[PDB]
């Protein structure tokens, strides 16, 4: 059974910047002179947020920008009967995005913009959505046209059924299994893509991580703006009323507590953003590693690129994240048999070159491990090692020689 | 956000000041001395000598938009990057080039095999 | 440097020097003069320690990645794609650096390309012949088998291929002759 699963990984968040004077002081003059005496806190906060923004710009570059050249699919689209229409971009839409990417964009929902006008500025990302989609399309065209050859060096053309035969040969299944079951595997793959198209749409809690990222950013900015209107043990929370009602020698000490409160709130916001940036960096590094291993090649690591024996992976872009579609091979309907470690023929122990000795109850065969394909035990399927009295569990059988009867028939 | 006028019974919406950050774009100080100026997130009708360009990131003064595409050198944002080059020497702004465009001649009975390493 | 510069601030006090304040006033409000200095310097120290803790947390992850790369790339050969350099990994060499390590990754890259005609299987006597390892390659006239990552054509023999099924189920099978190395030597020397 061919199975196709999802994995959603956040890659970045929103880039933000804050002003020293404007947030703490509402364009007051003496407030600036009082804030200047404290030192250089907001220089450190500005450098921290600038480093965070540069890191967030680098995070998306380390994941998507991994191809040397931009690839395209041929205008004719027939890949061995496999049908890739759900992941390739649709030229009818003015944005070259697949139906899966359109569904992921419409699923994530990004007056509150005017409230963040107290020194807070949201900076746009360097890479826009169309450019990231062009990277995604180039990766898809490279991985369905050239296989894993373009990830190491120059791209080498190969037919897709032969690429599937190569991928089967890497998980312990001989390539004759695919070529004798091409239509069934193509139908299973198409059915899996058709099911996973609306598996995300049926459940509204699938894209929890990206929504959590945008909600965390929104509530952090919102609670900063809320805390801007607090009193911190003063007579008033607005500077213009308190400066214009008391004389400066008492107004100074009365607004110093406002300065300290707003400064501490800024420090808390910057520290929380730094911790979230570290977490997002770890997630982006994991996503970049998964793009390098699952998409550009075949991974032998267990449960890394999905559940089961890994076959391929396809990348899709999402708001502040990436989605991997892992295509894996899963075993199915089982049969049990009696097995032996070796075969005794003429006082010599015969061990399988590759596979396993199987009996239905009457005769003995040798077959490959992950698929039932019994064959006659010949002298080329086995190798001789030692005598018969050292291996326990050895059984009585014969080994057919494809050489002796040809000579004793043809020579005479 | 909005107020009623006390004399005429009228809605008035209030929007606060534009403001924003100013940034400078320069090459190395030994290469040249001329710079470009970026005003972040503002419309170019609120900035007050030609070569004024409107960008989704902001307003850019001192660099000219070129329809060609190159590798990014100094990033502004929204797919816009600046560089110092000839056309004598000047600072230009452009859209990023992702890479060389390539076509792979896929076919159902053709394979490519390397002959050297 | 920022810590040492910040040490010379006032924080709302009359002076930035403790000895200047102490020799200027009497104690019972010199203590409230210096309490603001105390608060500012504790805040500065806590900020510095928090920043150092975050930077050390980042440095730990970088060092763990470096240790993993030293264990995998240097002490063995890695099959992970684009881990120990670009291309098929061959070797790696470590070098020391101030507060860091430098890995020299030796890898293998294909260079010159040629295209041929390919088929998934070969039909000989109503039976299908699949490659044991490699790929079927035609220059235009005859058919060979070769390994994947290097061009090395060989005559299609009965030891380079294996038999699986008849000649009616594989899409794209072509006609060819598989040379048996056994029967000409037994048709020459027996007679
Ligand atoms: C690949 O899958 C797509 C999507 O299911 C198929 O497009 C459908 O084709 C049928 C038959 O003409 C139409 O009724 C549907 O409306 C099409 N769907 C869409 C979304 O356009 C497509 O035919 C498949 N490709 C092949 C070669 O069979
Ligand atoms: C497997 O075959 C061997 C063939 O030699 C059997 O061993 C012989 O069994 C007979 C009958 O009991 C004895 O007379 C011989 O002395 C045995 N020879 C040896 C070398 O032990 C053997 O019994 C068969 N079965 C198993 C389970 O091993
Ligand atoms: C594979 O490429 C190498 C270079 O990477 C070729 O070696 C060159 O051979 C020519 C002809 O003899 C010499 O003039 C050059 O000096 C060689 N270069 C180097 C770096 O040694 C080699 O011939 C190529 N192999 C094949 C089979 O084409
Ligand atoms: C495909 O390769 C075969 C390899 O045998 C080429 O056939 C040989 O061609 C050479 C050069 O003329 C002759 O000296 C040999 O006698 C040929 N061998 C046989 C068995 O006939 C063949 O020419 C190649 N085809 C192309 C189009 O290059
Ligand atoms: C070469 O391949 C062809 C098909 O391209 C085979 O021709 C078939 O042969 C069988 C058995 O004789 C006939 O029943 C079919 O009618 C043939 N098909 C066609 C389309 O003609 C042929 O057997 C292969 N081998 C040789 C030696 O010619
Ligand atoms: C297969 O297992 C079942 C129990 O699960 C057992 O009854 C049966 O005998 C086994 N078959 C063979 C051929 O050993
Ligand atoms: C086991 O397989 C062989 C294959 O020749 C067959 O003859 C035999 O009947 C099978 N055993 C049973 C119990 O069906
Ligand atoms: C105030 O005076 C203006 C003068 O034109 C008039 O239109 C308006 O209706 C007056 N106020 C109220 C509350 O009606
Ligand atoms: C800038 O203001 C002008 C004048 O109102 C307007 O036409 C233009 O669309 C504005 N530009 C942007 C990018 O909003
Ligand atoms: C191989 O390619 C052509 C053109 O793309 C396609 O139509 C055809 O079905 C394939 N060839 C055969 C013999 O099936
Ligand atoms: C190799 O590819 C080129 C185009 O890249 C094509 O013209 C040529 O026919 C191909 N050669 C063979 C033998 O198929």
């Amino acid at each position: 059974t061919i199975s196709v699963t999802t994995e959603i990984l956040p890659v970045s968040m929103t880039k933000t910047s804050v002003d020293c004077t404007m947030y703490i002081c509402g364009d007051s003059t003496e407030c600036s002179n009082l804030l200047l005496q404290y030192g250089s806190f907001c220089t450190q906060l500005k450098r921290a947020l600038t480093g965070i923004a540069v890191e967030q710009d680098k995070n998306t570059q380390e994941v998507f920008a991994q191809v040397k050249q931009i690839y395209k699919t041929p205008p004719i689209k027939y890949f061995g009967g496999f049908n890739f229409s759900q992941i390739l971009p649709d030229p009818s839409k003015p944005s070259k995005r697949s139906p899966i990417e359109d569904l992921l964009f419409n699923k994530v929902t990004l007056l509150i913009c005017a409230q963040k006008f107290n020194g807070l500025t949201v900076l746009p990302p360097l890479l826009t959505d169309e450019m990231i989609a062009q990277y995604t399309s180039a990766l898809l065209a490279g991985t369905i046209t050239s296989g894993w050859t373009f990830g190491a060096g120059p791209a080498l053309q190969i037919p897709f059924p032969m690429q599937m035969a190569y991928r089967f040969n890497g998980i312990g299944v001989t390539q004759n299994v695919l070529y004798e079951n091409q239509k069934l595997i193509a139908n299973q793959f198409n059915s899996a893509i058709g099911k996973i198209q609306d598996s995300l749409s049926s459940t509204p809690s699938a894209l929890g991580k990206l929504q959590d990222v945008v909600n965390h950013n929104a509530q952090a900015l919102n609670t900063l703006v809320k805390q801007l209107s607090s009193k911190f043990g003063a007579i008033s929370s607005v500077l213009n009323d308190i400066l214009s009602r008391l004389d400066p020698p008492e107004a100074e000490v009365q607004i110093d507590r406002l300065i300290t409160g707003r400064l501490q709130s800024l420090q808390t916001y910057v520290t929380q953003q730094l911790i979230r940036a570290a977490e997002i960096r770890a997630s982006a590094n994991l996503a970049a590693t998964k793009m390098s291993e699952c998409v550009l090649g075949q991974s032998k690591r267990v449960d890394f690129c999905g559940k089961g024996y890994h076959l391929m992976s396809f990348p899709q872009s999402a708001p502040h994240g990436v989605v991997f579609l892992h295509v894996t091979y899963v075993p199915a309907q089982e049969k049990n048999f009696t097995t032996a470690p070796a075969i005794c023929h003429d006082g010599k122990a015969h061990f399988p070159r590759e596979g396993v000795f199987v009996s239905n109850g009457t005769h003995w065969f040798v077959t490959q491990r992950n698929f039932y394909e019994p064959q006659i035990i010949t002298t080329d399927n086995t190798f001789v090692s030692g005598n018969c009295d050292v291996v326990i569990g050895i059984v009585n059988n014969t080994v057919y020689d494809p050489l002796q009867p040809e000579l004793d028939s043809f020579k005479e | 956000d909005a107020v009623r006028d006390p004399q005429t019974l009228e809605i008035l919406d209030i929007t606060p000041c534009s403001f924003g950050g100013v940034s400078v774009i320069t090459p190395g100080t030994n290469t040249s001395n001329q710079v470009a100026v970026l005003y972040q997130g503002v419309n170019c009708t609120e900035v007050p000598g030609s070569n004024v360009f409107q960008t989704r990131a902001g307003c850019l003064i001192g660099a000219e938009y070129v329809n060609n595409s190159y590798e990014c050198d100094i990033p502004i944002g929204a797919g816009i990057c600046a560089s110092y080059q000839t056309q004598s020497q000047s600072i230009i702004a452009y859209t990023m080039s992702l890479g060389a465009e390539n076509s792979v001649a896929y076919s159902n009975n053709s394979i490519a095999i390397p002959t050297n390493f």
